């Protein structure tokens, strides 16, 4: 049985302004089986309203979801994505870049 | 030109309880109804707004044919367990995809119809949608099953038939959301990464539908070696994004252009750094 | 719309 690790890209919906509201993204894509568990995070805390997209997947039978909440961007707080699947000996973590 | 496509899983859940069954269709690349069968409804629910305006009569009739699905797939997993010889203790999901795809007059163009066992080819419609591809021997078991019920007339007779009926009804009541090509706005980004070396990003924002190229040439020739492709990923308001980075020699930066391809894009464009 | 009831086992 062939399984796939997850792609993880964490981004804001629009470009980041320090104070003006916005949405934290994490798309998980390219993994197998379906089963999935993903926070994100704020300064390493667990952000509590996290909506996710229904499950789908692509041309090669591999699965994406979108991971998102309101926020609001400042200079001093720190944003990242935590995923864990079967395919992982530990949870993966992607940091929020403004510029990626 | 236009698709409609249907994303059907079911997973085994050994320790929990049926199987997970979980339908989506789309338009293009929106999103227009969802199945979850462990969801309270019970119900195939709208997810996009133009088709809320259905009457009850469309959900009646789409809850309980994908319901029927979701049992045909409950029983299918149980079958091809049997038929790779696995044991009542582990999960396995079945997938399913199919739809049509209709031109700008409305016309049917192509059919599709493929179904996966953990996450691998099983069997497929060919295009001429009367015969059947089998990935393996299990599956040659399903093809001949099919061949002998005639299935292939039963798909050929709903891509040709309600698909294309129904996608075209689908892009006359969206036509506000649906109809629209919305370009990227692009910009660049520049990153020392050392005293010698540099980062240029190519932006691509808000673009729909998602199909879109991002190319960095070097004096006009087409670069791979020194860059990065993100894939494109969903703004979660209808739009996509996309970047794509190369570092380059610091003082070079010029030498460098992104060119961005869109359906909405009359013209190519063409990004260098100031 | 989903394709029918009438599917066919594998």
């Amino acid at each position: 049985m062939i399984q796939r690790t997850p792609k993880i890209q964490v981004y804001s919906r629009h470009p980041a302004e320090n104070g003006k509201s916005n949405f934290l993204n994490c798309y998980v894509s390219g993994f197998h089986p379906s089963d999935i568990e993903v926070d994100l995070l704020k300064n390493g805390e667990r952000i509590e309203k996290v909506e996710h997209s229904d499950l789908s997947f692509s041309k090669d039978w591999s699965f994406y979801l979108l991971y998102y909440t309101e926020f609001t961007p400042t200079e001093k707080d720190e944003y990242a994505c935590r995923v864990n699947h079967v395919t992982l000996s530990q949870p993966k973590i992607v940091k929020w870049d403004r510029d990626m | 030109s236009h698709s409609m496509r249907y994303f059907y899983t079911s997973v085994s859940r050994p320790g929990r309880g049926e199987p997970r069954f979980i339908a989506v269709g789309y338009v293009d690349d929106t999103q227009f109804v969802r199945f979850d069968s462990d969801a309270a409804s019970q119900r195939m629910e709208p997810r996009a707004p133009w088709i809320e305006q259905e009457g009850p009569e469309y959900w009646d009739q789409e809850t309980r044919n994908v319901k029927a699905q979701s049992q045909t797939d409950r029983v299918d997993l149980g079958t091809l367990r049997g038929y790779y010889n696995q044991s009542e203790d582990g999960s396995h999901t079945i997938q399913i995809m199919y739809g049509c795809d209709v031109g700008p007059d409305g016309r049917f163009l192509r059919g599709y119809r493929q179904d996966a066992y953990d996450g691998k080819d099983y069997i497929a419609l060919n295009e001429d949608l009367r015969s059947w591809t089998a990935a393996d021997m299990a599956a040659q078991i399903t093809k001949r099953k099919w061949e002998a019920a005639h299935a292939a007339e039963q798909q050929r007779a709903y891509l040709e038939g309600r698909c294309v009926e129904w996608l075209r009804r689908y892009l006359e009541n969206g036509k506000e959301t649906l109809q629209r090509t919305d370009p990227p706005k692009t910009h660049m980004t520049h990153h020392p990464i050392s005293d010698h070396e540099a980062t240029l990003r190519c932006w691509a924002l808000g673009f729909y539908p998602a199909e879109i190229t991002l190319t960095w040439q070097r004096d006009g020739e087409d670069q791979t070696q020194d860059t990065e492709l993100v894939e494109t990923r969903p703004a979660g308001d209808g739009t996509f994004q996309k970047w794509a980075a190369v570092v380059v020699p610091s003082g070079e930066e010029q030498r460098y252009t992104c060119h961005v391809q869109h359906e909405g894009l009359p013209k190519p464009l063409t990004l260098r750094w100031e | 719309v989903v394709v029918g009831a009438g599917g066919v086992g594998k």
